[PDB]
C-alpha cells in the first residue's frame, strides 16, 4: 500500500530507460507507419480513384439542407424560412455571373442541350481544363436582384434538385419505350428526365401542382457537361441544376413525394433512400 | 463481385478441412 | 456461540477428561447407577435438557446464489454497464429522429448474454460441493446397546444420553464417548484417531494422564475389533471428540486458491485502464461535445474494446484441459481451480500411514544362517528375493507358516497374494503372506504337518507353540515349532541350525544374534524369534498324549532357526518420488499420529531425513553429552512430539519451521496436523497435504490443495480433498506439480495473446474522438475478435510443451512474480499491441484512399459523415456520396480492420508461444495451435463472404489486394519478438530481460 521504498528504492528510480526507450520505440514505430503510409501513396493516380463501384448509380441530392428530408414554415414568420433561404444563398452564390469570368477559366456553351464534350485524357497535359458553365438565369422565378437574401417563396415554396458528381460518369438516357412521363417532349438524345410522384403508381393523395424549370426549359440535365474531370484538373467546375417550384393549391399537410431520375446508368437501392432518386416531406403550415 | 464471393468461400473451406487433417493428426 | 475465532478456535485446543475419576467419583457425577444404568425416565428426560445424540451438517447455499455471485466477476461490471448503457441509448433513439434501428438494442441483449455465459465458465470453476458431514455422521451406528433399570435394550443411537450405560460388543461401532467401567478382552480399532488400524486394548485400567492414551476411554467413530466392554457415556454427538472435529472440519473456508487470486489481480489492472481511459475519453467526449448519446454510444465502444471478453473463460478452459489430462494418469480432480494449485506449491505435509506407506504390516528382514537377508517390501514385487538355496530356509519357512492362525478369506485366489484379505493380524498374516507368496501354498503346508496340539500366545510367557506330526519317511514324528519374543526365545534354545546342520548355541552367535536384533529393530521393525525341536523319537512314540495343562514335553534346548522382522513400508514410488519434490525445491514434512520411533525411521526411509543428516538427540548420543547441552542449530533435522506441540506456541513453532529442513511431527492430534499446516501457511508458503485417514480431514481441508488417496483412504479424507489419487500412486504428486507449472506459463501465453490484440481495438475508438475521423473499427466488430477468431488460437497455447526442466526451479512465489505483471503489460499493451494497430489503421487508410477519401480529407468528416441527411459530401476528387453509399464503405472499413487484426494475430499466436526460445529452437510441433490459425483465418473469410454477414454484422466482401495489408506488420511483430528473446539469451541479467521476460 506504498509504492515506496528505502528497503526498496521506489518503483524503479529510473524509469529513465523504462520511459526514454519508449519514445525511441513509439517514434521508430511512428516513422515506420509514416513511411508505409507514404509509399502506400505511390499511389492511386493523382486524377482518378482506383475503385468507383462504391459511388455508381449516383443519387439525387438537393439544395434545402434537409432537417429530416423536410421543410416546415409559414408564409408569415420571416424567420420561418430563414434556414432554407440562407443555405440556398450558400450554394447559388458560387454561381453569380460576377465569378464566372472570361473564356478562361470557363467557356460559354449551347443554350440548347449539346453533345458529350470529352475535354481530353485525364493526363496532366492540359492544365486547368475548361468548363462549360451555367447561368442562374435558367431558374424559373427562382432568381432576381435582391439584397443579402433572394426573394424566395413566401407562399408556395421552391426546391432545386441536383445530381451526384462522379469522376468520368456519362449519363445514357432512356430510349422511347416504357418510362413514366410519356413522349410529350421526351428529349430523346441529350437530357436526363426527372418525374415527381406521391407514393408510386398506386393511389397517392396527389395534393400538389407539379412545375419544373431548367436549361432550354427542360426538366433534366445536359450532357454538354460530363465527364467531370476531378477537383484537381478542374476546380471552379460547376454542376447542372434543375429547380422544381411547388405551387400546389394545397397546404397544411405532410405528403411524401419522390423525385426519381431515369436512365440506363441510373439505379436505386431500397435502403439507400437517395440512390438514383429523392424523398422529401413537405408542409407549409400557414 | 459475384466472382469474388465464390472466391473466398474456397480457400476458406480448404482451411477448415486442412485444419481437421492437422487436428486428427493424433488428436 | 461467539465469533468464529472462538466457536472454531476452541475446537482447536486438545481436550481434557474424567477417566481419572474413581467409580464413585462417577456415580454421583452422572447419577447413573452402574450395576444397572439410568432410569429410562431420567433418560429421554436428559434428552430434552441436553438434546439428541448426533451431528447436524452446515446449511447449503443452493444453486441460485452459488451462480449469480458470479455475474459480477471483475470484467463483469464493465461488461454489465456496457449492456445497460446500450438499453439506455437505444431508448434515446426511440424518441428522436426515427431510428427503429436494430443497432444498439441488439448490443444490449448481445453483451448481456456474454456477461452471463462468461459467468458459468467461471463457475464450473469455483465449484466445491463438499459433503463432509454426510460422511462423519455415517460412522455413528443405527442402534446402540444401553441398560436401564436393569433391562438391556438396544435403541436408536440418537436416544443415548449424557449419562447412561453402554455395552459395546465385538465388531460393532462405539455410540458415544465411553468411560469404561466393566470391560472384557476388548481391543478397539482406534484408526479414526491414531491413524493406525492395529487394535488397542480397553480396560478400566486408568493408565494415563492423556485421555487419548488411557485404555479406559472408548471413542466415537471407532469400532470394537474384538471383545466386549461397558461404559458411562461422557460425550454425546456434536459434543464428543470426533464430532468436535467433523465440526472443526466441515467448518472450514476453502478460501482463495492460489490461481484465483491471480485472476482477481490482472482484472484489477485491466478494469483500471478500462475506466481511466473510458472516463478520460468521455468527460473529454462531451467537453468538445459530441451529443449526449454520441458519448454514451462511445462508452459502449470504449468499454467493450477494453474488457477482454474471450479470456476469463478462455482460462476456465485452459484449466479444464490439463485437468482432464491428469485424470488419464489416474489422478482425479474434484475442483478445477486445483489443477493449478499443486504446482505453485512450496511445502508438502504427508500422513505416513497409508499415504506415504501401504498400511500393511510386513516382513522386512530375516536372520537365516548367520546372515541378514532382505525381502521385497513393495506392492508389486519390483526388487529381488533373498534365497532358499539353504535348507535352513525350508525350516524357518516351516515354523513361520506352521505356527500361525492366519488363513486367507474365502474367494480371493484372484487378487495378487499381497492384496489378499487375511483373517489374522499384524504379524501372523504378514508372515502368512511372506510364505504363501514365496514358498508355495499354506492351505496345503498345513495338512502335511498336521497339528496335534497347540499353545496360543499368552502374555505371561511371550511365546507360542504347536506340535505337529512331521510326516517324513524318516520321520521323527512330532515337530515342535515355536515363535515369540526373541531375546526371550534363547533362554529356551541351546542350538542354532546352520545351512542344515544343528550346532551349539555358543558365545560367538549369542553376541552376534544380539548383534543383529539391535541392527534389525533399529530400523523400527517388529522382530520375532523362531525356533523348533524334533522331539526325541523314543521319549514320545506314535500315540503320545501331549498335554497342555500339566506341561508334558520339553521346552528347552530347542533349536534356533532364525529371526524374522516386519514393518509398515513405503510404497514403491514414494522414496524415488519424494526426492523428486526437492529437485523441485519443495519442502517435505511428515505429519503423523504414529509413534516417533517408527516415524523417524520411515522418515529416513522415504527420504524426508537425508543421509548423514542428524538431530539433536542423534547428536548427544554421538558425543555422550546430555541433550540440553547441544547447540540446536547444529541440527538440520528433527522429530517433534505431539505432546510438546500441545504446550508450544505458534512462535516457538514458526522457529521450528524457520530453522530446520527435515521435520517430523509425530503422534499428533487431528487438530495438531492443521495446527501445523496453518503455521507453514503462516509465512506465505503454499501448502499441499497428503492423507488417507479420517484423522486427516482438517489439514486435507485447510490445504492449499489437499490430496487424498484413492483406495486406502476414507470416504472422509477424500470428500474433503481436491485431488484423489485413484491408483494410490504417490508419484502423481510429481507429475501433477509439473503439469501445473506448465499450465502457468501456458496461461501467460494464453493471456498475452488475448490481451495483445486488445490495443488495436481501443485506439480506433480513441482516435474517433481525436481526429473526428470515420470510426475504423466498430463495436459489434470487436465481439468477433475474442469471441470469434481469437478463442480457438488462445485455447491452443494451453497445449504448449515447456522450455526447460521446470521441475528444476524453486517454486514460484505467491507475493512476487505474479501471473500478470509490469513486464508483461509493458508488452501486450506497450509494444506488440501498438504495432498491431499501426497495421490496423494503415489499411483503413488504404480502403478509403483507394476509394477516394485521401487520408487528410478525413480529419473531420465524422461530424458530417455520420449525418443521415447530408447525402452530398465531397471526397478528395469531387464525387458526392450519399449515406448508405459511404457507410457501406465504413463497414467495408471495419471488415478489414477486423482482418489486419486477425492477420497480425498470426505473428502473435506464434510468439505468445514461447517466452525464451527462438521459434527455431522450439519449433511448431503444436498440431493444434496451427489449427487455430487455419480456423481463425478462414472464419474471418466466411464472416465476410457469406451472403448475410453484411446485413447481419456490417461485414462486407473484400477485394484480393485487401487482405495482404497488415502483412509487413505481422512480419514486423514477428521479427521484433524474435530479436528480443535473442538479446535475453545473450545477456540473461541484462536490461532487456528485466523488461520483457514476463
Ligand atoms: C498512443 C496513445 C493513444 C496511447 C497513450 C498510452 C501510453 C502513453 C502508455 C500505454 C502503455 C504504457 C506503458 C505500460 C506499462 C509500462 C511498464 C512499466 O514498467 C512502466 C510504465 C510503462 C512503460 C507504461 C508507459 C506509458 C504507456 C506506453
Ligand atoms: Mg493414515
Ligand atoms: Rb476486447
Ligand atoms: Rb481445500
Ligand atoms: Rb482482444
Amino acid at each position: 500500500n506504498s509504492e515506496k521504498k528505502e528497503f526498496l528504492g521506489r518503483t524503479g528510480g529510473s524509469w529513465f530507460k523504462i520511459l526514454l526507450f519508449y519514445v525511441i520505440f513509439y517514434g521508430c514505430l511512428a516513422g515506420i507507419f509514416i513511411g508505409t503510409i507514404q509509399v502506400m501513396l505511390l499511389t492511386i493516380s493523382e486524377f482518378k480513384p482506383t475503385y468507383q463501384d462504391r459511388v455508381a448509380p449516383p443519387g439525387l441530392t438537393q439544395i434545402p439542407q434537409s432537417q429530416k428530408t423536410e421543410i416546415s414554415f409559414r408564409p408569415n414568420d420571416p424567420q420561418s424560412y430563414e434556414s432554407y433561404v440562407v443555405s440556398i444563398v450558400r450554394f447559388l452564390e458560387k454561381y453569380k455571373d460576377l465569378a464566372q469570368k472570361d473564356d478562361m477559366i470557363f467557356e460559354d456553351c449551347g443554350n440548347v442541350p449539346s453533345e458529350l464534350k470529352e475535354r481530353g485524357e485525364y493526363n496532366n497535359e492540359r492544365g486547368e481544363r475548361k468548363v462549360c458553365r451555367s447561368r442562374l438565369e435558367w431558374l424559373g422565378n427562382c432568381s432576381g436582384l435582391n439584397d443579402e437574401t433572394y426573394g424566395y417563396k413566401d407562399g408556395k415554396p421552391c426546391v432545386i434538385i441536383k445530381l451526384n458528381r462522379v469522376l468520368g460518369f456519362k449519363p445514357k438516357p432512356p430510349k422511347n419505350e416504357s418510362l413514366e412521363t410519356y413522349p410529350v417532349m421526351k428529349y430523346n438524345p441529350y437530357v436526363l428526365p426527372v418525374h415527381c410522384t406521391g407514393k408510386r403508381d398506386e393511389d397517392k393523395e396527389k395534393v400538389g401542382t407539379m412545375e419544373y424549370f431548367g436549361l432550354g426549359g427542360y426538366p433534366g440535365f445536359p450532357l454538354q457537361y460530363y465527364p467531370y474531370y476531378g477537383k484537381l484538373l478542374q476546380p471552379k467546375y460547376l454542376q447542372p441544376l434543375m429547380a422544381v417550384q411547388f405551387t400546389n393549391l394545397t397546404m397544411d399537410t405532410e405528403i411524401r413525394i419522390e423525385c426519381k431520375a431515369y436512365g440506363e446508368n441510373i439505379g436505386y437501392s431500397e435502403k439507400d433512400r437517395f440512390q438514383g432518386r429523392f424523398d422529401v416531406k413537405i408542409e407549409v403550415k400557414s | 463481385y459475384e466472382t469474388v464471393r465464390n472466391g473466398g468461400l474456397i480457400f476458406a473451406a480448404l482451411a477448415f478441412i486442412v485444419g481437421l487433417i492437422i487436428l486428427l493428426s493424433k488428436r | 456461540a461467539k465469533k468464529e475465532r472462538d466457536m472454531d478456535e476452541l475446537k482447536k485446543e486438545v481436550s481434557m477428561d474424567d477417566h481419572k475419576l474413581s467409580l464413585d467419583e462417577l456415580h454421583r457425577k452422572y447419577g447413573t447407577d452402574l450395576s444397572r444404568g439410568l432410569t429410562p425416565a431420567r433418560a429421554a428426560e436428559i434428552l430434552a435438557r441436553d438434546g439428541p445424540n448426533a451431528l447436524t451438517p452446515p446449511p447449503t447455499t443452493p444453486e441460485w446464489v452459488k451462480f449469480c455471485r458470479q455475474l459480477f466477476g471483475g470484467f463483469s461490471m464493465l461488461l454489465w454497464i456496457g449492456a445497460i448503457l446500450c438499453f439506455l441509448a437505444y431508448g434515446i433513439q426511440a424518441a428522436t429522429e426515427e431510428e427503429p434501428q436494430n443497432d444498439n438494442l441488439y448490443l444490449g441483449v448481445v453483451l448481456s448474454a456474454v456477461v452471463i455465459i462468461t459467468g458459468c465458465f467461471s463457475y464450473y470453476q469455483e465449484a466445491k460441493s463438499s459433503k463432509i458431514m454426510e460422511s462423519f455422521k455415517n460412522m455413528v451406528p443405527q442402534q446402540a446397546l444401553v441398560i436401564r433399570n436393569g433391562e438391556k435394550m438396544s435403541i436408536n443411537a440418537e436416544e443415548v444420553v449424557v449419562g447412561d450405560l453402554v455395552e459395546v460388543k465385538g465388531g460393532d461401532r462405539i455410540p458415544a464417548d465411553l468411560r469404561i467401567i466393566s470391560a472384557n478382552g476388548c481391543k478397539v480399532d482406534n484408526s479414526s484417531l491414531t491413524g493406525e488400524s492395529e487394535p488397542q486394548t480397553r480396560s478400566p485400567d486408568f493408565t494415563n494422564e492423556n485421555p487419548l492414551e488411557t485404555r479406559n476411554i472408548a471413542f466415537f467413530s471407532t469400532n470394537c475389533v474384538e471383545g466386549t466392554a461397558r461404559g458411562i457415556v461422557v460425550y454425546t454427538g456434536d459434543r464428543t471428540v470426533m464430532g468436535r472435529i467433523a465440526t472443526l472440519a466441515s467448518g472450514l473456508e476453502g478460501g482463495q486458491t492460489p490461481i484465483a487470486a491471480e485472476i482477481e489481480h490482472f482484472i484489477h489492472i485491466i478494469t483500471g485502464v478500462a475506466v481511466f481511459l473510458g472516463v478520460s475519453f468521455f468527460i473529454l467526449s462531451l467537453i468538445l461535445e459530441y451529443t449526449w448519446l454520441e458519448a454514451v454510444i462511445f462508452l459502449i465502444g470504449i468499454i467493450v474494446a477494453n474488457v477482454p471478453e474471450g479470456l476469463l473463460a478462455t482460462v476456465t478452459v485452459c484449466l479444464t484441459l490439463t485437468a482432464k489430462r491428469m485424470a488419464r494418469k489416474n489422478c482425479l480432480v474434484k475442483n478445477l481451480e486445483a489443477v493449478e494449485t499443486l504446482g505453485s506449491t512450496s511445502t508438502i505435509c504427508s500422513d505416513k500411514t497409508g499415504t506415504l506407506t501401504q498400511n500393511r504390516m510386513t516382513v522386512a528382514h530375516m536372520w537365516s544362517d548367520n546372515q541378514i537377508h532382505e525381502a521385497d517390501t513393495t506392492e508389486n514385487q519390483s526388487g529381488v528375493s533373498f534365497d532358499k538355496t539353504s535348507a535352513t530356509w525350508l525350516a524357518l519357512s516351516r515354523i513361520a507358516g506352521l505356527c500361525n492362525r492366519a488363513v486367507f478369506q474365502a474367494n480371493q485366489e484372484n487378487l495378487p497374494i499381497l492384496k489378499r484379505a487375511v483373517a489374522g493380524d499384524a504379524s501372523e498374516s504378514a508372515l502368512l503372506k511372506c510364505i504363501e507368496l514365496c514358498c508355495g501354498s499354506v492351505k496345503e503346508m498345513r495338512e502335511r504337518y498336521t497339528k496335534i496340539v497347540e499353545i496360543p500366545f499368552n502374555s505371561t510367557n511371550k511365546y507360542q507353540l504347536s506340535i505337529h506330526k512331521n510326516p517324513n519317511t524318516a520321520e521323527p514324528r512330532h515337530l515342535l515349532v515355536m515363535k515369540g519374543a526373541p531375546e526371550r526365545i534363547l533362554d529356551r534354545c541351546s542350538s542354532i541350525l546352520i545351512h542344515g546342520k544343528e550346532q551349539p548355541l555358543d558365545e560367538e552367535l549369542k553376541d552376534a544374534f544380539q548383534n543383529a536384533y539391535l541392527e534389525l529393530g533399529g530400523l523400527g521393525e517388529r522382530v520375532l524369534g523362531f525356533c523348533h525341536l524334533f522331539l526325541p523319537d523314543e521319549q514320545f512314540p506314535e500315540g503320545f498324549q501331549f498335554d497342555t495343562d500339566d506341561v508334558n514335553f520339553p521346552l528347552d534346548n530347542l533349536c534356533f532357526v532364525g529371526l524374522i522382522s516386519m514393518i509398515d513400508p513405503p510404497r514403491a514410488a514414494v522414496p524415488d518420488a519424494v526426492g523428486k519434490c526437492r529437485s523441485a525445491g519443495i519442502k517435505v514434512i511428515m505429519v503423523t499420529g504414529d509413534h516417533p520411533i517408527t516415524a523417524k525411521a520411515i522418515a529416513k526411509g522415504v527420504g524426508i531425513i537425508s543421509e548423514g543428516n542428524e538431530t539433536v538427540e542423534d547428536i548427544a548420543a554421538r558425543l555422550n553429552i546430555p541433550v540440553s547441552q547441544v547447540n540446536p542449530r547444529d541440527a538440520k533435522a528433527c522429530v517433534v512430539h505431539g505432546s510438546d506441540l500441545k504446550d508450544m506456541t505458534s512462535e516457538q513453532l514458526d522457529d521450528i519451521l524457520k530453522y530446520h529442513t527435515e521435520i517430523v511431527f509425530a503422534r499428533t492430534s487431528p487438530q495438531q496436523k492443521l495446527i501445523i499446516v496453518e503455521g507453514c501457511q503462516r509465512q506465505g508458503a503454499i501448502v499441499a497435504v497428503t492423507g488417507d485417514g479420517v484423522n486427516d480431514s482438517p489439514a486435507s481441508k485447510k490445504a492449499d490443495i489437499g490430496v487424498a488417496m484413492g483406495i486406502a483412504g476414507s470416504d472422509v479424507s477424500k470428500q474433503a480433498a481436491d485431488m484423489i489419487l485413484l491408483d494410490d500412486n504417490f508419484a502423481s504428486i510429481v507429475t501433477g506439480v509439473e503439469e501445473g507449472r506448465l499450465i502457468f506459463d501456458n496461461l501467460k501465453k494464453s493471456i498475452a495473446y488475448t490481451l495483445t490484440s486488445n490495443i488495436p481495438e481501443i485506439t480506433p475508438f480513441l482516435i474517433f474522438i481525436i481526429a473526428n475521423i470515420p470510426l475504423p473499427l466498430g463495436t459489434v466488430t470487436i465481439l468477433c475478435i475474442d469471441l470469434g477468431t481469437d478463442m480457438v488460437p488462445a485455447i491452443s497455447l494451453a497445449y504448449e510443451q515447456a522450455e526447460s526442466d521446470i521441475m528444476k526451479r524453486q517454486p514460484r512465489n505467491p507475493k512476487t512474480d505474479k501471473l500478470v505483471n509490469e513486464q508483461l503489460i509493458s508488452m501486450a499493451y506497450g509494444q506488440i499491441g501498438m504495432i498491431q494497430a499501426l497495421g490496423g489503421f494503415f489499411t483503413y487508410f488504404v480502403i478509403l484512399a483507394e476509394n477516394g477519401f485521401l487520408p487528410i480529407h478525413l480529419l473531420g468528416l465524422r461530424v458530417n459523415w455520420d449525418d443521415r441527411w447530408i447525402n452530398d459530401v465531397e471526397d478528395s476528387y469531387g464525387q458526392q456520396w450519399t449515406y448508405e453509399q459511404r457507410k457501406i464503405v465504413e463497414f467495408t472499413c471495419h471488415t478489414p480492420f477486423f482482418v489486419t487484426i486477425v492477420v497480425v494475430q498470426w505473428a502473435d499466436l506464434v510468439i505468445c508461444k514461447t517466452r525464451r526460445n527462438s521459434v527455431f529452437q522450439q519449433g511448431m510441433k503444436n498440431k493444434i495451435l496451427i489449427f487455430g490459425l487455419f480456423e481463425e483465418t478462414a472464419l474471418a473469410a466466411f464472416l465476410s463472404y457469406c451472403p448475410g454477414m453484411g446485413v447481419a454484422l456490417r461485414m462486407y466482401p473484400l477485394k484480393p489486394t485487401w487482405w495482404f495489408c497488415a502483412f509487413p506488420y505481422s512480419l514486423l511483430i514477428f521479427v521484433y519478438d524474435e530479436v528480443r528473446k535473442l538479446i535475453i539469451r545473450r545477456r540473461p541479467g541484462g536490461w532487456v530481460e528485466k523488461e520483457t521476460y514476463y
